[PDB]
RNA sequence: GCCGUGCUAAGCGGGGAGGUAGCGGUGCCCUGUACCUGCAAUCCGCUCUAGCAGGGCCGAAUCCCUUCUCGAGGUUCGUUUACUUUAAG
RNA sequence: GUGGAAAAGGAUGUGGAGUUGCUUAGACAACCAGGAUGUUGGCUUAGAAGCAGCCACCAUUUAAAGAGUGCGUAAUAGCU
């Protein structure tokens, strides 16, 4: 449930994605990383079933680090109407995710927890996906 | 070969011990006294009992020294030990009373001297957190 | 860690030859066994002594070397003194007899169950519950084995029916 | 792997200064058989014996290249080796050969350690 | 049996056999039996 | 201890396909002439083996142990009837 | 029968290119031996001693025994 708290626009458009994302090519902040490897949507519901995922295997850390914040609204119109009249409501937001992501960064856990977190975390989401840690 | 920790408080009923005497092919009642007579030297202890069973049909009956710790409750004061470790410390034990208690197991014991003796009891005594002085 | 080029012998008295290119024929004291095999392989026998021999070394020429000199090794000393397998039966009324020269089981049903052995291969009853099969090929023989012991699998609840000698089976506890 | 090197320069400077050694298989280790030999080696001698078992060709001939090339023998198998110091073994050797002749498993019927030169019926 | 399209072995014992274009799994344990497709 | 005055309690059935190296019990047979409601079998009270709440007991042991019994069931054999079901002749 | 229809996921399928400990002071397996003592770890089960758990992470000569990975009504067995 990650909401941006004032928006300029509440609808706009839905966007073209292609190449890779420009900034967050490295793991930074904590020492392990994971990476998007494909470009899709991903919604408040998948970044909080990661950190849920993420959070109760690994019960300790020192935070959870996530990287992305949804901003997109994206809009639905209402089921079984005939298409057109205008632009529908607005439902949720969609964080916009590019190649060579970094998602989600780990620090202060050890080797073989951090894999099996970032296993069990990274099966939640629709995109294809690397494990990485820090140079 | 079976090993028995017999009390000084009661050898003769069936409900302790029964078929453990029972099913070693030796009358249970025949040897009682010879039991009880072993036992009243050390009268006030549990003393183990080694029963074994020769090829010949031989039975023979061996005693040994109590377990350790035994005497440990009694110079606490207390039966039963804290069973949380190594933070409930309430026995407080002489290096003296150490001594004491690792010669009354110079025989039985396998350990090579009076320092692994100690060794042993500070093992066993990190258990339930009992302090030796 | 090879049991490819590791070399194997004929202990005493058994005789072997070579027919046609990959048929083995082996008489031993109890009988003759003859088998044929694809013509990659290579054999030579020399006076007590054979010896294998693969053209290239590749994935199943690996594991076709290997098993032909185990296969061979295995009929040899099986031409040599024969097989046993013993099968155990557990019941209170479960009974198995030896009529002519076949073998009769009783052991839940209301007709008995027959076995013809036909390829010379013994069944004997020592007692009631045991029963032992003896053989020169080890294949038949645990054909023979699987074969009786298809006729009641042993279950788990109660150990019961046949079982091999000393084989573990599954406890599950029935309330 | 250097560290086998250190426990084989140890061990020849154990047995440079070792003047006696007496043959004991590592076979049939009940426990009953070594708590009761080795105390009884206890009440018996010193400590100095040694319960080593590694008995690979690159230790044996090690050791006979020195002193004592008798090793060949010995090669195979696993035997354990005994330092002795102190008192020239007579008594001692006479305990060994009759609680290895009075069961209490064998040893190989004597299979002889070169103290100076020992090949046979050490007593 | 166990016919799912993910099979991994669920205790240590388990080993997998690839068998008849169809890679089974065996384990002393038959609630550990599964093969996919 | 002759006994009398105010009061009691251990205790008021077991055996034999049973369940834990564990007693009681809601099949079965017995003497019953010894009391009633509940819990208690793909189960409950429960551990010197007493099933658990109360009351009907003069009230202490003839009802706690010892030849004081055969007998009412659990048995390798029953070649001694004979019936009944599948088959070596 | 891919070619001649399609995904998250699963795998000792297979061909290439690498990295990393053992690698003949004898490795991985196989077989033969070893598997103890304080100590039956407490304390609720007069049953648990690996058969539930407050719970330690000792020392012996061991480079072998961890107070323990396994048929086992609860220990006691050919057993790992």
């Amino acid at each position: 449930m990650l909401l941006p708290k004032r928006v300029k626009y509440r609808r706009e458009h839905r966007g073209k994605m292609r190449g890779r994302a420009k900034g967050g090519t490295e793991v930074h902040f904590g020492e392990f990383g994971i990476q998007a490897l494909e470009a899709s949507w991903i919604t408040n519901r998948q970044i909080e079933a990661a950190r849920i995922a993420m959070t109760r295997y690994m019960k300790r850390g020192g935070k959870v680090w996530i990287k992305i914040f949804p901003s997109k609204p994206y809009t639905a119109k209402p089921l079984e109407v005939r298409m057109g009249s205008g632009k529908g409501a607005p439902e949720g937001w969609v964080a916009v995710v590019k190649p060579g992501k970094v998602l989600f960064e780990i620090s202060g856990v050890s080797e073989e927890v951090a894999r099996e977190a970032l296993r069990l975390a990274s099966h939640k989401l629709p995109i294809k996906t690397k494990f990485v840690k820090r140079e | 070969v079976v090993k028995l920790q017999i009390p000084a408080g009661k050898a003769n009923p069936a409900p302790p011990v029964g078929p453990a005497l029972g099913q070693a092919g030796v009358n249970i009642m025949g040897f009682c006294k010879e039991f009880n007579a072993r036992t009243a030297d050390q009268a006030g202890l549990i003393i183990p009992v080694e029963i074994s069973v020769y090829e010949d049909r031989s039975f023979t009956f061996i005693t040994k020294t109590p377990p350790a710790a035994v005497l440990l409750k009694k110079a606490a004061g207390i039966e039963s030990g804290s069973g949380e470790p190594n933070r409930n410390k309430v026995a407080t034990v002489k290096r003296d009373k150490v001594r004491e208690i690792a010669e009354t197991k110079m025989p039985d014991l396998n350990a090579a001297d009076v320092e692994a003796a100690m060794r042993m009891v500070e093992g066993t005594a990190r258990s339930m957190g009992i302090v030796i002085e | 860690s090879r049991v490819g080029k590791k070399l194997l012998e004929i202990p005493s008295d058994v005789t072997v030859t070579l027919n046609d290119n990959n048929t083995v024929a082996v008489k031993g004291p109890k009988g003759e066994l003859t088998r044929t095999f694809h013509p990659d392989m290579e054999i030579k026998v020399e006076d007590n002594v054979l010896t294998v021999a693969r053209p290239s070394d590749q994935k199943e020429h690996r594991a076709l070397h290997g098993t032909t000199r185990s296969l061979l090794g295995n009929m040899v000393e099986g031409v040599s003194k024969g097989f046993e397998r013993g099968l155990e039966l557990v019941g209170v009324g479960y009974r198995a007899s030896k009529s002519g020269n076949k073998l009769v089981l009783n052991v839940g049903y209301s007709h008995p169950v027959e076995i013809v052995p036909e390829e010379g291969i013994e069944i004997e009853v020592p007692s009631q519950t045991k029963v032992v099969v003896k053989g020169t090929d080890k294949e038949r023989v645990g054909a023979i084995a699987a074969n009786i012991r298809a006729v009641r699998s042993p279950e788990p609840y109660k150990g019961k029916g046949i079982r091999y000698e000393g084989e573990v089976v599954r406890r599950k506890e029935g309330k | 792997a250097i560290e086998t090197k250190k426990v084989v320069v140890e061990e020849i400077a154990s047995k440079l200064k070792e003047s006696k050694s007496t043959i004991i298989v590592d076979y049939r280790g009940l426990n009953v058989s070594e708590v009761t030999e080795l105390r009884k080696q206890l009440r018996e001698a010193n400590v100095e014996f040694k319960v080593y078992k590694n008995t690979m060709t690159r230790r044996a001939v090690e050791q006979a290249e020195l002193n004592g090339l008798n090793d060949f023998l010995t090669g195979p198998n696993a035997i354990a080796f005994s330092t002795e110091d102190v008192v020239a073994p007579a008594k001692v050797l006479n305990d060994f050969a009759k609680n290895h002749e009075a069961l209490e498993i064998k040893a190989g019927v004597i299979e002889g350690k070169v103290s100076t030169v020992e090949e046979v019926k050490a007593l | 049996m166990k016919v799912r399209p993910s099979v991994k072995p669920i205790c240590e014992k388990c080993k997998v056999i690839r068998r008849k274009g169809k890679v089974m799994v065996i384990c002393e344990n038959p609630k550990h039996k599964q093969k996919q497709g």
